[PDB]
RNA sequence: GCUCUCGCAGACCCGACGCCCGCCACGCAGUUUUAUCCGGUAAAGCGAAUGAUUAGAGGUCUUGGGGCCGAAACGAUCUCAACCUAUUCUCAAACUUUAAAUGGGUAAGAAGCCCGGCUCGCUGGCGUGGAGCCGGGCGUGGAAUGCGAGUGCCUAGUGGGCCACUUUUGGUAAGCAGAACUGGCGCUGCGGGAUGAACCGAACGCCGGGUUAAGGCGCCCGAUGCCGACGCUCAUCAGACCCCAGAAAAGGUGUUGGUUGAUAUAGACAGCAGGACGGUGGCCAUGGAAGUCGGAAUCCGCUAAGGAGUGUGUAACAACUCACCUGCCGAAUCAACUAGCCCUGAAAAUGGAUGGCGCUGGAGCGUCGGGCCCAUACCCGGCCGUCGCCGGCAGUCG
RNA sequence: GGAGCAGAAGGGCAAAAGCUCGCUUGAUCUUGAUUUUCAGUACGAAUACAGACCGUGAAAGCGGGGCCUCACGAUCCUUC
RNA sequence: GACGUCGCUUUUUGAUCCUUCGAUGUCGGCUCUUCCUAUCAUUGUGAAGCAGAAUUCACCAAGCGUUGGAUUGUUCACCC
RNA sequence: GUCUACGGCCAUACCACCCUGAACGCGCCCGAUCUCGUCUGAUCUCGGAAGCUAAGCAGGGUCGGGCCUGGUUAGUACUUGGAUGGGAGACCGCCUGGGAAUACCGGGUGCUGUAGGCUU
């Protein structure tokens, strides 16, 4: 068997929007720079990275 | 409600861990600490004198002064809605050092002496530390052999 | 985990190689998901149950659709399921007819909702395998093993019902 | 307001023009990562301490009762005890060996590192130790991601709150009272929930186009007027969507699926039927058996198979004749569970409410597909203002 | 340690902090710092020191009240 | 229908304090209408430890009726 | 290979019972003149050296008890975050992550610092 490389780019979309949201998963939203709905990027994907989306 | 007495909810922060009472050891005393280093706040409570508070223990902070059996120490309190520096005194059996901090000077030193390596020899090596890349690509052999295939249990009810 | 039309996968998957055991085991599943990421996630919640291993400490060496041997043979199909209905859980023995066993998979599941409101995060297939006619216990296909089998289409009902939608002579059903 | 930071780019020009390679600001953070401590809740435990608590078993001592023939060394050893030992059932907000998840603190460098020298009245076997000071050299700026920060003065209003997920105290409970955490409402309109401070979606300058969320798409009412898929369900109170606006224990040979067991060509099951019974009713009991009776009982029948009957309402010889098969009938049947929908359980006061009409090859329930509908949300465009760039223009320099 | 440590409870404690003797008055005189409640105000309570004068012990040391968590009180006036 | 256990109702009394204190006239009777059904009678039935008569338990059922007095302000009550 | 003296971590070191101990040592042991303490030279203090490993102590043993460390229990119990999930509720299932503790079954049973001895 052949296990590829696990990607290292990331494209994230915030898709819901701003209303009623925790304090912890707002200031992960903003340090991804998602700050409105639809709101996609790019992220580099490591285990800082990766907890910080398994948080929001 | 409840009051406001100093040693109030402490019944098992300040007492002793299972088959640990009695004599207290002699290192804990004859540790030694420089006024600028890193110390973790416990509090036994087999010694009752410069015992901290319950809101300091479990703390840590840096040692500012030196005394004959206790330390002061400026420790970061959270009152309210502000984050500010409290200076208490604390006895010896109380405290103990940080091996975070240790852990930091000594790779400190090994990024130094690499440097140093580095600059003599002719190359460029890392110093920084990364945090956990993914997983670059492998090959997996199978030996031979085929994987073994599972399968969901039925239901039985034991217990 | 949704539906639609269901495909098999082989999900074939490993603890992490520590520096204790430097060739952990393979294991290797049939899976019958909507797409490749819910296969994995369902790969990781069966082997989760069965083998101490979980998706941070492992890793998928395979996922790939089973494609159906034979899609042009009419085979009977065995499940073998558990499920919990809003009371304990049970087992169960269902029977189909189907050309594929991603289709007979998916006929249970629509056929479990359908009988006993049970959802798909609450059944669990744990078996499925090609019967041959004469193995069979339901009636329901029984009376479809039959070489000389004749029926008519008895009351066929209308179903352009809106073109038109003001007609003049009232529809037949007898054809 | 102030103190700083990034820097403005070289008229139109055009990333750059210094010293093999290399480097691209600082600090900060309702965040992770890497290390490193902290804790006694959830769980668990009681053949671990403290308390609580169920049941047997085994032993030999004793202010155990006592134990029948032992006063006589209870000649004795037994019945019971206590007690001990090894087990066993069940518990703890104010118990606990163990012990999470989530969490709290600290660290992740130039205020750092490493060389010399000097001062000390502190410390001292010592040139000590510790602290301070003066010089010098080291930049790969020593995890990820994001971000401009620091700092002072003056200051209004408020100090009745309320609701929701989860945790949680009192209370039978409450649209009750009281806490924790986060979000909301208050202070907030809009799409959906028919209707509604708080639910679900989404937060709003004035407009055009496009697309969506939550929610829907028989008609009211925009959208399924799809030749949509597979089933389930008939209700003489059907059912019909977060909060939410109404039901349980218990049942059903209503129908659908399933689990487990059993019987059957040495012929099932149901029906057409023959011997289908006997001393011994031995025993039991004559207030009851030469069949069928509250009690303990229970055999052999001289039999193709027959009782101490479940058959014939009995003190009765009543006595018809079922249980057991062989001849027809010739292939599947029976039982106990289980859970879907439906039904029973199911009674209130003006006439009434899946929102209404109605709907039953669904306009119901479950699992799903393709379309489609539209919010003040998202995208593109226009216009208004605010903020920022401390942006550009004094070169009107044909 | 299932005892005791003045008392409520919790913690702590064994050649102890318990018990018994011996000697004493660190329960004294002073300035500041800190912690606890906290607005980072005060009181109360407490913790590290420092400067005297002492106690005890062969000594290192320990001691400015009670093993720790409670046991207490501004301005004005009076009194020493 | 004991030991248990599941409900309904708001004709009891509590519990609560949401509305009303710049005012919703506060007990009972009299009068008068309408509704409910958890049916006392009457209609039609089923059951009985229903022979008849009387009665009891259920079902469809609220169409129709359910009185005159003594005492008490009484609602309730008790008697003729 | 060990031991004394002082220790560090403080049971893998404890507890119960059994076996072995060369040489130095550590003890047991002999005594009360002095020092010093007792009701008692038993303890404490002092002065010794005839005998001894009996005991302490050390090493080893025990299908030993405890303790330590693994496995199992068990991806179970519990739990972060999520849903216009289910269910009349009580509670339960799933998605995303983390993840225990008995019973039961293994293995182990003191390491080590400074100074000074003995062991041909
Ligand atoms: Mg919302
Ligand atoms: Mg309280
Ligand atoms: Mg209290
Ligand atoms: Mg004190
Ligand atoms: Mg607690
Ligand atoms: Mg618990
Ligand atoms: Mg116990
Ligand atoms: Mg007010
Ligand atoms: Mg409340
Ligand atoms: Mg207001
Ligand atoms: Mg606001
Ligand atoms: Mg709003
Ligand atoms: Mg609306
Ligand atoms: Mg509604
Ligand atoms: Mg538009
Ligand atoms: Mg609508
Ligand atoms: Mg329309
Ligand atoms: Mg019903
Ligand atoms: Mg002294
Ligand atoms: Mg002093
Ligand atoms: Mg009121
Ligand atoms: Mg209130
Ligand atoms: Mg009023
Ligand atoms: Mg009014
Ligand atoms: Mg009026
Ligand atoms: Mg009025
Ligand atoms: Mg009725
Ligand atoms: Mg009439
Ligand atoms: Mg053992
Ligand atoms: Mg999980």
């Amino acid at each position: 068997f052949y296990v590829p490389a696990e990607p290292k780019l990331a494209f994230v979309i915030r898709i819901r929007g701003i209303n009623g949201v925790s304090p912890k998963v707002r200031k992960v939203l903003q340090l991804l720079r998602l700050r409105q709905i639809f709101n996609g990027t790019f992220v580099k994907l490591n285990k800082a990275s990766i907890n910080m989306l398994r948080i929001v | 409600t409840n009051t406001k007495g100093k040693r109030r909810g402490t019944r098992y922060m300040f007492s002793r861990p299972f088959r640990k009472h009695g004599v207290v050891p002699l290192a804990t005393y004859m540790r030694i600490y420089k006024k600028g280093d890193i110390v973790d706040i416990k509090g036994m409570g087999t010694v009752q004198k410069g015992m901290p508070h319950k809101c300091y223990h479990g703390k840590t902070g840096r040692v500012y002064n030196v005394t004959q059996h206790a330390v002061g120490i400026v420790v970061n309190k959270q009152v309210k809605g502000k984050i500010l520096a409290k200076r208490i005194n604390v006895r010896i059996e109380h405290i103990k050092h940080s091996k975070s901090r240790d852990s930091f000077l000594k790779r400190v030193k090994e990024n130094d002496q690499k440097k140093k390596e580095a600059k003599e020899k002719g190359t460029w090596v890392q110093l920084k530390r990364q945090p956990a890349p993914p997983r670059e690509a492998h090959f997996v052999r199978t030996n031979g052999k085929e994987p073994e295939l599972l399968e969901p249990i039925p239901y039985e009810f034991m217990a | 985990k949704a539906s639609g039309t269901l495909r098999e996968y082989k999900v074939v998957g490993r603890c992490l190689p520590t520096p204790k055991c430097h060739t952990p085991p393979l294991y290797r599943m049939r899976i019958f998901a909507p797409n490749h990421v819910v296969a994995k996630s369902r790969f990781w919640y069966f082997v989760s149950q069965l083998k101490k291993m979980k998706k941070s400490s492992g890793e998928i060496v395979y996922c790939g659709q089973v494609f159906e041997k034979s899609p042009l043979r009419v085979k009977n199909f065995g499940i073998w399921l558990r499920y919990d209905s809003r009371s304990g859980t049970h087992n169960m023995y269902r029977e189909y007819r189907d050309l594929t066993t991603a289709g007979a998979v998916t006929q249970c599941y629509r056929d479990m909702g359908a009988r006993h409101r049970a959802r798909a995060h609450s059944i669990q297939i744990m078996k499925v395998e090609e019967i041959a006619a004469s193995k069979c216990r339901r009636p329901a296909v029984k009376q479809f093993h039959d070489s000389k089998i004749k029926f008519p289409l008895p009351h066929r009902v209308l179903r352009r019902q809106h073109k038109p939608r003001f007609t003049t002579k009232r529809p037949n059903t007898f054809f």
